[PDB]
């Protein structure tokens, strides 16, 4: 139904580099945000 | 000027009344008697409007307004300055349209096609002439037809819905509107589709029947198919104006109190009426 | 002048003058009914 | 009388079969049937449809928002079926009040109407993203698609981005039979005669416009039906009679015509444009004109009142 | 109130409604370029040389030729300007260029007026698997009517004064939209003659237990004259529109033919 | 129960789940949302 | 200036001619008639 | 720039002359009979 | 383009040029006697 | 620059730009009268 | 799991990840908007 | 970069842009009658 | 359209362009000194 | 990486990110206009 | 599309969007000089 296993291995690699980057840079957004204002609230609230 | 075929089809006859004497054309306008009497009651009144419109306060064409008679005069004929005008034109109007409905009667005879667009043409007539006659004179005076005027019209529709609480609860109304959505929505995927097959993109092939029935059988499980759109977008059409002109025979004729409060009937049976 | 008869035949013109007379007369009459001074039927004083 | 062509008198049988299209993921789905009256006004046949992946997204996020919308108005009839019954037109699901902005609204104060909303706004684009794929598969034009994204943009208008302008959901429109003619009407008289809305006036003429185009276009294929006229792609790519003679009574009626092709842009251009002007005048309602009488005096449609 | 405001008078709703209509304008122009694909440029009524009246936008008025790329691999061009003979077998009842034309002949033969006809292609409409679309059911083994109607073979045609015509012998079917197209009939004079019936120019009256295709467009005496077709089993664009032109000239022509 | 992926395609399978595993998903989250104690966008006090 | 007819077939040109020139003298006369100084049939004082 | 009718048919540039100047005059006659000012029926005063 | 010849174009060019100078001589005459009539550039305080 | 007139035909240029430029023009005349300051037939004061 | 690319088609794939990524991404930072404590642009106090 | 203009049209290319620009420029313009401060015509003090 | 008739349309187009622009400075100029369309600090 | 242009067509991908980039562009500077803070156009002050 | 051209595509691709990031990032960086859009616990 999908491809053939060689090119099948070629994109994985090219997607398994993307989607890290992509996670990585959204981490460091998160983590930004967060030091900035956490989004989790206390029982009082915020 | 003509067309790179049509010389051919230019042929003598065809005519209802008259004979050859008015068999013939003016630039692309096919004449005939009926094209010399639409020309008349045309030209009288759309005279008889500019008229009005010297008469009245105003020539800012939005704001021109010829109003029929007073209700007071019932259905008889009034004075010319108080309505009398709004009449003529009336009578002019329906002259008008029933010749252009007659002239093209006779440019389907003269080509050899069936009559059924001056026939669905005599479902707009029909429509006109519930407004200004048939409604007005079940209701007793010509003052209840809708006054020739670009913005004034709408008052008019605005006035003669809300003297019934709220139009929105006509049922016959609400079944118009539905034949006017679903003949709008019909006209855009069959405008769509031919568009779709014709012109399939570049590098692509026209794409035939088969094509058509099956994006419809893909997309929505059913295809009315080539021929079947056609019967199918004139009778929406068509029903929807029946439906209008049943609406508004119903509201004021017929039925003259709040339309909200005529469904109250469906919260009494007894088989809920709690 | 009867050169005009050579550009438009006879049968069509006095036809279509006969219409267009008609609604003009028409239209004059409709006019005048319309005033004060010149319905004669109404018939206001001067 | 000849023959009107209006119902197929005897209708032919053969075996369902359908143009091919790439294998994907679901086969089309169903057993063929024929039904009879169906094959009196047109194709008898209630073919199989085709689902895939955009398929199953748009009917499971339809399915949820049409039970969120169906619970809730059993729910403000306390479950009672009789009172649900009688009572089913004037049920309806209301939007938040304006002092909930666009957050999310508690679920009793219309948090339910935004689930439904977003749900059913997803389920529609989705179903648009259908129509665009099921033609490329096809390897046609994607037309309807974008003719269907003109009535989106007056549905979108309606339910979401008016109330992103407005920074409030408040105006808009509530799910229920006469609630959402209530708002029409409401609507109206808020913002001071829609009559005099001059997009409404072009929305309108484009509606009437639709329905005089679609009569004459019926009535014309029809009138030219004993002449081939009914097989119009056939007459776009070899001109037959019947085009010809469809076009010459137009010509000798109004002086003009257009061709086979030519008036299906004409239908195209005359229905989108009806929702197209329609959300227009939606989105200039309230945001730069709060009143169209007072804007129509501005503008000369009627006398200073 | 300033809200709207764009100068003292002018406002956003103002600008863009004149907006929409400077959009409309060009719109228009697009759909008449469209409608000018067919028939254009006009001729002159007498000589057919080229010629109307025309103003500056004449140099937007047609388009460049768009080109249809057929199954076939042929092609159709819109405009192709190909143009009908300006000579017909007929002449005007008067020298004006507006006056009609009387038929020098039989009109329903000579194809002229409702008995006129497009050279359309001398090929058959293709089902998407390449075979010819209209055949009769004789070549369509399985195509069947449906159990539910009347089959009109073997049924007496019958013209609107009651004369018999023929018998039906076959239909041709459209393999592509999957309908009966024409009837095939022999007929009564000269028999083993058989001539093509369009199936919309009939319909089958059954109020009488011997039940009968009734046929409005012509009389008995004209199925003789009936245009023939090259082929028993295929029928080609320019032979339909043929058959099918000379049954629409009969409303017109058959009491004076 | 491995005879599962004969009776039914895995791909028919997974985008079915898929499809209502994230519709789902997200009704949750909204529905939260939707709350005073659970919304922690909005983040309210435990009264 | 006669090259004019050369341009313009004479029988075209006298019809429309004399449809303009009617709907613009129609249209002159109405105006008039709409004001007070000019309505000779209401005939208003100066 | 006579040669300016070696690009245009000079019947459609009269044709399109008569149609534009005729409608250009019309409007501006309207536009006039529009103000106060200029007016020449009305003829209110230059106040 | 147009498929007339350089003559038939510098016939009609001079027709035309004469055609339009008596035109715009006849509204520059007209617009003269508006003006003395009544002005319509106003001054600072207006008309 | 004279290859601009090899892409497109001088005929629909002209014309075009003929159109484009004439209701530009007529757009800001129209924009002028409705202001105060620059309706040059109504004839505000500079105040 | 580099088999899911022998179960799905990769070019399909990318173009209904990105647009849904983009979706997704759009519809949160609307949401973040329509708060008081995480809209950027108007900046409300935490109220300290 | 020059190998742009065969991906692109050049005729269809300029078109598009000048349509573009246009509406753009229109846009702008507008959005400035709209300000207070940018209006050029009414001239509001600043 | 040939190389020679494009060098010579655009000879005329050139010299036309200049004169339309020529004259719609001399329209702006007589306006800008009847009523200048630049306001100052305090307004008109 | 650059296998990604035989996955999709450069000029296809042009086009979309040029309307997609312009859009979103688009929509961003209304963003900003309807904001307090951040609508140069009226530049009210940081209070 | 060859592998040629594709690699083509891909390095003027690659330098027309770091020169679009390049100009958008100076354009963030004057505008956060004019007003940063990151608020303080006080807000702004
Ligand atoms: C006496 C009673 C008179 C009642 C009011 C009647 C109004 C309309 C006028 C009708 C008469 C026109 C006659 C005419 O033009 O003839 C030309 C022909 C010589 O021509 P030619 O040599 O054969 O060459 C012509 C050809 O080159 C032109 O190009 P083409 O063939 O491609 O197109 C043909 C034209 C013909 O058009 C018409 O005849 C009029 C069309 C109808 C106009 C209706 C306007 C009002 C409705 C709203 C408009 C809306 C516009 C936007 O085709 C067209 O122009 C079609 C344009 C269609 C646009 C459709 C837009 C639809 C939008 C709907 C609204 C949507 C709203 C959201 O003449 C001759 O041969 C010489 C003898 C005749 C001389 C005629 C003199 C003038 C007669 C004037 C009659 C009195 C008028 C008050
Ligand atoms: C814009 C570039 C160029 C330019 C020089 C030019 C100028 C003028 N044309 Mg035009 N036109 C050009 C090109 C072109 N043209 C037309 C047509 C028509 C028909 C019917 C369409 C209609 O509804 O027009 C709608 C508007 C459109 C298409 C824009 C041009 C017309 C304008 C702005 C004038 C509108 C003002 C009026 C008082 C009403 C006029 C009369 C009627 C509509 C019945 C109608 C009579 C008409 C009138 C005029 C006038 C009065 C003028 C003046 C004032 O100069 N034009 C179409 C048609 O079918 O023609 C037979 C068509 O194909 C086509 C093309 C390609
Ligand atoms: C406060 C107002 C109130 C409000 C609540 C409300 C709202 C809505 N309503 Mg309604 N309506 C109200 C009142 C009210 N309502 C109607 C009618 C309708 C019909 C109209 C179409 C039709 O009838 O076409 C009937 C067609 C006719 C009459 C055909 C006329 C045309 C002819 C003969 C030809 C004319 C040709 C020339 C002159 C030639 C000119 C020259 C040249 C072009 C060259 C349709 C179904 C319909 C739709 C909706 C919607 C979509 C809504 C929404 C969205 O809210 N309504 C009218 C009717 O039924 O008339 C028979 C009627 O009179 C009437 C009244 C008084
Ligand atoms: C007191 C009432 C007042 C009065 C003055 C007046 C009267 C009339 N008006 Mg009106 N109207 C009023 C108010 C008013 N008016 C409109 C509109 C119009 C347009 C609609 C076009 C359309 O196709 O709609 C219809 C199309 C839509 C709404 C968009 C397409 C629909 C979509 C994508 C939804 C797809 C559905 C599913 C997937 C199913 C999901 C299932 C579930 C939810 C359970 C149309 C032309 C029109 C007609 C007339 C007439 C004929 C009359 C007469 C004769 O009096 N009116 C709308 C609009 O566009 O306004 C600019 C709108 O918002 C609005 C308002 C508030
Ligand atoms: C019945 C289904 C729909 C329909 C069908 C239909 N209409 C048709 C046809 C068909 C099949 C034609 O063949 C015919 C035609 O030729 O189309 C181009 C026509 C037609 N439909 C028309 C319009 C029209 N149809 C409308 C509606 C509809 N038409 C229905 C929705 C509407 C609406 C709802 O508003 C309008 C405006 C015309 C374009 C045309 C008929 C042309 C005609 O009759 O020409 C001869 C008459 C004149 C040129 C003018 C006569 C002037 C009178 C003397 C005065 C009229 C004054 C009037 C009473 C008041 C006006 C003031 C307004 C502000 C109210
Ligand atoms: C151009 C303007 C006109 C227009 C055009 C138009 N509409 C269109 C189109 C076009 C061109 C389409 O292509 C599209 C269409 O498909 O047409 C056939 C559509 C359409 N126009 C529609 C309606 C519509 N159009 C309207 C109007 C108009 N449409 C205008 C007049 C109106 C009104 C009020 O006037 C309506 C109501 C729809 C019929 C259709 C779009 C359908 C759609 O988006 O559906 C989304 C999905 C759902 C609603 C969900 C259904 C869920 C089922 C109950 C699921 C059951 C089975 C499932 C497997 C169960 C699963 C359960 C599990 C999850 C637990
Ligand atoms: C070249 O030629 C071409 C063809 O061939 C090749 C074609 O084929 C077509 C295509 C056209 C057709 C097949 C038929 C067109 C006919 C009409 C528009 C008129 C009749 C209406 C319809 C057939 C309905 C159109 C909509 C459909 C089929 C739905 C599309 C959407 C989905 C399948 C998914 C989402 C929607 C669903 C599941 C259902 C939507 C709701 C309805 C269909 C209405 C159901 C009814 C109600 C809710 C009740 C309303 C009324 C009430 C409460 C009161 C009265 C009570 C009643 C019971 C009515 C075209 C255009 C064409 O060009
Ligand atoms: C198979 O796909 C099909 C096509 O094709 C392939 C088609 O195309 C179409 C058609 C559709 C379109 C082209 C799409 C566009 C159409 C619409 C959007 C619909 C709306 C239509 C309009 C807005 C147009 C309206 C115009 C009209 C109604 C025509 C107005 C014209 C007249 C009233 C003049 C009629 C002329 C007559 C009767 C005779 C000739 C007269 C003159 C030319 C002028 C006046 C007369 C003279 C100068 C002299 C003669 C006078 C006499 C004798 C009398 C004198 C006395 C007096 C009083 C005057 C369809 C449906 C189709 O399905
Ligand atoms: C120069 C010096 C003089 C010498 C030359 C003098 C002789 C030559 C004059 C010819 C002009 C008159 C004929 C006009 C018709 C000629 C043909 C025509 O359509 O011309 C257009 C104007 O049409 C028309 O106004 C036709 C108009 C017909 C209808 C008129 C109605 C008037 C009355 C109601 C008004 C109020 C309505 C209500 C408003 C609210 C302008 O071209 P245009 O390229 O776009 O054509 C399209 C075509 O080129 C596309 O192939
Ligand atoms: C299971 O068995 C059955 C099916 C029988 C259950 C019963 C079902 C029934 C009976 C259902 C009945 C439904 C009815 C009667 C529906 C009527 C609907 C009507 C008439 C609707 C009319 C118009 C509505 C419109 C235009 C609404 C549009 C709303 C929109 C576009 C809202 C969008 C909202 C968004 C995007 C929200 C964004 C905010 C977020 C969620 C991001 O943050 C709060
Ligand atoms: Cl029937
Ligand atoms: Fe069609």
């Amino acid at each position: 139904s999908g491809i053939t296993e060689g090119e099948a291995k070629e994109f994985h690699k090219i997607f398994t580099s993307s989607i890290l980057v992509f996670f990585g840079v959204a981490a460091f957004a998160h983590l930004l945000v967060w030091i900035w204002r956490p989004w989790v609230p206390g029982p009082n609230g915020y | 000027a003509l067309l790179s075929f049509e010389r051919k089809y230019r042929v003598r006859g065809g005519t209802l009344i008259g004979g050859d004497l008015f068999d013939f054309w003016v630039g692309p306008f096919y004449v005939g008697f009926f094209g010399v009497t639409t020309l008349l009651f045309t030209v009288l009144g759309t005279a008889l409007i500019v008229w009005g419109a010297a008469l009245g306060p105003s020539w800012t064409f939005w704001q021109i307004s010829i109003n029929p008679p007073d209700v007071s005069y019932g259905l008889a004929m009034a004075p010319m300055a108080k309505g009398g005008l709004w009449q003529i034109i009336t009578f002019s109007a329906i002259g008008a349209f029933v010749s252009w409905a007659l002239r093209e009667v006779e440019i389907c005879r003269k080509l050899g096609i069936g009559y059924h667009i001056p026939f669905a043409f005599g479902f707009a007539i029909l429509a006109y002439v519930s407004l200004v006659v048939i409604r007005p004179v079940m209701m007793g005076a010509w003052g209840y037809g809708f006054p020739y005027g670009f913005m004034t019209h709408l008052d008019w529709v605005s006035n003669t819905g809300y003297q019934y609480a709220n139009f929105h609860y006509n049922p016959a109304h609400m079944l118009g509107i539905t034949l006017f959505f679903t003949t709008c929505l019909a006209l855009a995927l069959h405008g769509s589709l031919i568009l779709s097959a014709a012109n399939p993109g570049k590098g692509e092939v026209v794409k035939g029947p088969e094509h058509e029935n099956t994006y419809f059988q893909d997309t929505i499980g059913y295809s009315v198919g080539t021929l079947g759109i056609h019967r199918v977008g004139l009778i929406l059409a068509l029903s929807a104006v029946v439906w209008s002109i049943i609406c508004m025979i119903l509201s004021g004729p017929i039925y003259t109190g709040s339309w909200p409060d005529w469904w109250l009937w469906w919260q009494k049976l007894p088989f809920w009426n709690h | 002048m009867w050169r005009i008869w050579q550009l438009f035949d006879p049968r069509q013109a006095l036809v279509g003058l006969a219409t267009f007379l008609f609604v003009l007369a028409l239209l004059i009459h409709f006019i005048l009914l319309s005033t004060e001074r010149f319905n004669w039927l109404e018939g206001a004083s001067t | 009388s000849e023959y009107q062509n209006i119902l197929t008198g005897v209708q032919v049988r053969t075996a369902p079969h359908s143009a091919p299209i790439a294998k994907g993921i679901f086969p089309r789905l169903g057993k063929p049937g024929f039904s009879y009256w169906l094959g009196k006004i047109g194709d008898a046949q209630i073919g199989p449809i085709y689902l895939g992946t955009t398929g199953v997204l748009s009917l499971v996020f339809g399915f949820f928002a049409i039970e969120i919308i169906g619970f809730n108005l059993l729910a403000s009839v306390n479950w009672s079926p009789m009172e649900f019954g009688r009572q089913f037109f004037w049920l309806g699901l209301e939007p938040p009040a304006a002092e909930y902005g666009l957050g999310f609204a508690p679920l009793a104060e219309g948090g339910w109407w935004q689930i439904a909303g977003f749900f059913l706004t997803t389920s529609i684009l989705l179903w648009w993203v259908r129509m665009y794929r099921r033609a490329r598969a096809l390897k046609m034009g994607t037309h309807t698609a974008w003719a269907f994204a003109s009535a989106i943009f007056l549905f979108l208008s309606l339910g979401f981005i008016r109330p992103l302008l407005m920074g409030n959901f408040s105006e808009s429109v509530p799910f229920g039979i006469f609630p959402h003619l209530e708002w029409t009407n409401s609507f109206s008289l808020n913002y001071g005669n829609f009559f005099y809305n001059p997009f409404h006036m072009l929305s309108i003429a484009f509606l009437y416009g639709s329905a005089l185009l679609f009569a004459m276009h019926g009535a014309t294929i029809l009138a030219v039906s004993r002449l081939g006229g009914d097989r119009e792609v056939e007459q776009i790519t070899d001109r037959g009679t019947a085009a010809e003679r469809a076009a010459l009574f137009w010509r000798w009626t109004m002086g003009f015509n257009a061709t086979m092709e030519s008036i299906h842009r004409w239908a195209w251009w005359f229905a989108v444009l009806c929702t197209f002007t329609g959300a227009i005048g939606i989105l200039l309602t309230g945001t730069v004109v709060d009143n169209w009488f007072e804007w129509g005096v501005k503008h000369g449609l009627a006398p200073a009142p | 109130m300033n809200k709207g405001d764009i100068t003292g008078y002018m406002d956003v709703a103002q600008v863009v409604l004149y907006a929409f209509w400077i959009f409309f304008a060009g719109l228009i122009i697009y759909l008449r370029r469209e409608d000018r694909r067919e028939g254009y440029p006009l001729e002159d009524a007498i000589s057919g040389k080229i010629n109307s009246l025309q103003g500056l936008g004449s140099v937007f008025s047609i388009a460049r030729p768009k080109i249809f790329k057929l199954k076939t691999g042929a092609t159709y061009a819109a405009p192709n300007f190909k143009r009908d003979a300006v000579a017909i077998k007929a002449t005007r009842t008067a020298p004006t260029a507006g006056a009609p034309f009387e038929p020098t002949g039989n009109p329903m033969t000579d194809a002229v007026g409702p008995a006129a006809y497009a050279l359309r292609d001398e090929l058959p409409d293709l089902t998407l698997g390449g075979q010819p679309a209209i055949v009769p059911l004789r070549v369509a083994p399985t195509f069947s009517v449906a159990a539910e109607d009347t089959d009109p073979r073997g049924l007496p045609v019958v013209d609107r004064k009651g004369a018999v015509a023929g018998k039906v012998t076959d239909l041709w079917i459209d393999r592509a939209s999957i309908a009966i197209r024409y009837l095939e009939v022999e007929l009564a004079a000269t028999p083993g003659r058989k001539v093509l019936l369009p199936f919309a120019a009939t319909r089958i009256n059954a109020k009488t237990k011997s039940k009968t295709v009734t046929v409005q467009s012509i009389l008995a005496r004209h199925f003789a004259n009936v245009p023939t077709i090259a082929k028993t089993d295929s029928i080609t664009r320019r032979e339909e529109d043929k058959v099918m032109a000379y049954y629409s000239s009969g409303y017109l022509y058959s009491d004076r033919v």
